[PDB]
C-alpha cells in the first residue's frame, strides 16, 4: 500500500496553482462589494 | 489511553457532525467547520503515504457508522489490518486532549484580532 | 418658520419671507429690506450640489495608479 | 457515485456566492436568507 | 545699525508651531475621535481585539 506505485515529484506546481487561486480570489473580493443594487462604485 | 493512527480524530469528527443536525440555528455551520478540521489529520497521513485522502476518509467514516469499533484508522506502514488493536499503536489520551484544547483556544484569540499595528524594525 | 407651517388659513398669515439682518442683528422682512433672489437659482443649486454628494457617497474604494 | 460527483457538490456551493453577496451588501444575514431560500426553492420551481 | 541686514526679531524661538485662526480646537477633536475609532470595535462581548 505504501512504498509502491509512484511517488510525486516537483511539487512546486501544486504551490503555483495555489498562488494563482489565492491571487485571483483577492481580485474577486474587491469587485464583490459592487455586486447587486447595493453595490458601490469604484473610483480609479 | 487511546489508539493512534488517525482513529481518534475520525471518532470525534462524526460525533460533532451529528450534533449539528440537532442544534441547527446559526451555529450549525460551526460544528461543520470543526468536524472537517478533525478529518485533516487522517487525510494528511494519506498524503505522505501516497494514498487517496478521499477514499481513505470515506472508509473510516463508513466503518464508524456501521460498527461502533473506534479502533479503525489510517495505516501509513501498509501492513494491513486497519484495526489499531492488532497493530499495537497506542497514544496517550492526555496528549490528544491537549491537541484540541491548544488548537481551539488559540484560534479563539486569532479570530478576535482586528487592528494589526506592527512597528518597523 | 416653525409657526409658518402651522400658521393655518384664514392676509394676517405672515411668518414667512423673514431672514437675518447681519448689520442690525434683527429679523426683518426681506421684501421691505430689498433682498431678493431668483427662484431658478435655488432649483439649479440644490440639484447640482446633490449630484456632487451622490457621486462621493457611492465610492467604496479609491485606486491611485502611479505615473509611468 | 464517483470523484467527479464530489466535485459537483462544490460546484453547486460555489454558485451560492451571488445570493450571499446580495445579503452582505444589503446588511441582511446571509444564512438567515439562504435558510429561507432552500425551503422556498424546494416547492417553488422558479421566480423565488 | 551694526549691519545692513538689520534682522527682524521673532517673538518665539524658531520651530514653534502656530495656533488661533480657525480649526485649532477642531484639530484636538479629530485627534480624539481617531483614537476612539480603534476602541469602538472593542466594546461589547462580541467585540474584537
Ligand atoms: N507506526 C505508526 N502507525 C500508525 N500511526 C502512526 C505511526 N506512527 C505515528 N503515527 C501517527 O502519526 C501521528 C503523528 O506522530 P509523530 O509525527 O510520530 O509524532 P507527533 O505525534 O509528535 O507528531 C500520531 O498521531 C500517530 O497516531
Amino acid at each position: 500500500v505504501p512504498s509502491n506505485a509512484t511517488f510525486k515529484n516537483k511539487e512546486k506546481p501544486q504551490e503555483v496553482r495555489k498562488a494563482n487561486i489565492i491571487a485571483a480570489r483577492s481580485v474577486a473580493d474587491a469587485i464583490r462589494t459592487s455586486l447587486g443594487p447595493k453595490g458601490m462604485d469604484k473610483m480609479i | 489511553v487511546v489508539y493512534g493512527g488517525g482513529a481518534a480524530e475520525v471518532t470525534m469528527s462524526l460525533a460533532v457532525s451529528e450534533e449539528a443536525d440537532k442544534q441547527r440555528g446559526i451555529d450549525q455551520y460551526a460544528f461543520r467547520g470543526f468536524a472537517q478540521a478533525l478529518d485533516t489529520i487522517p487525510m494528511t497521513l494519506a498524503e505522505n503515504s501516497g494514498l487517496d485522502p478521499i477514499g481513505t476518509l470515506s472508509t473510516l467514516k463508513s466503518k464508524q457508522l456501521k460498527e461502533k469499533i473506534s479502533n479503525i484508522g489510517v495505516d501509513c506502514l501498509g501492513y494491513g489490518s486497519n484495526d489499531m488493536k492488532e497493530l499495537f499503536v497506542v497514544d496517550p489520551f492526555i496528549g490528544k486532549k491537549q491537541q484540541i484544547l491548544l488548537a481551539t483556544q488559540l484560534c479563539r484569540m486569532i479570530l478576535k484580532i482586528d487592528n494589526v499595528i506592527i512597528s518597523g524594525k | 418658520h416653525a409657526a409658518s407651517q402651522m400658521a393655518k388659513p384664514e392676509k394676517r398669515r405672515s411668518y414667512r419671507n423673514y431672514g437675518l439682518d447681519l448689520i442690525r442683528g434683527k429679523i426683518v422682512d426681506e421684501i421691505h429690506a430689498g433682498v431678493l433672489e431668483p427662484t431658478i437659482s435655488k432649483v439649479k443649486s440644490l440639484k447640482s450640489a446633490l449630484e456632487a454628494c451622490v457621486a462621493i457617497l457611492r465610492i467604496d474604494t479609491m485606486i491611485t495608479v502611479d505615473p509611468e | 457515485e464517483g470523484v467527479q460527483a464530489f466535485i459537483w457538490q462544490e460546484f453547486a456551493s460555489a454558485l451560492e456566492v451571488i445570493p450571499t453577496t446580495l445579503a452582505e451588501n444589503a446588511g441582511l444575514n446571509s444564512i438567515k436568507v439562504v435558510t429561507e431560500l432552500r425551503s422556498k426553492h424546494e416547492n417553488g420551481e422558479l421566480n423565488d | 545699525n551694526f549691519g545692513s541686514q538689520t534682522p527682524t526679531i521673532v517673538v518665539l524661538k524658531e520651530g514653534t508651531d502656530a495656533s488661533q485662526g480657525k480649526g485649532q480646537i477642531i484639530s484636538n477633536i479629530n485627534a480624539c475621535v481617531a483614537v476612539q475609532e480603534a476602541l469602538k470595535p472593542t466594546l461589547g462581548p462580541l467585540g474584537s481585539d
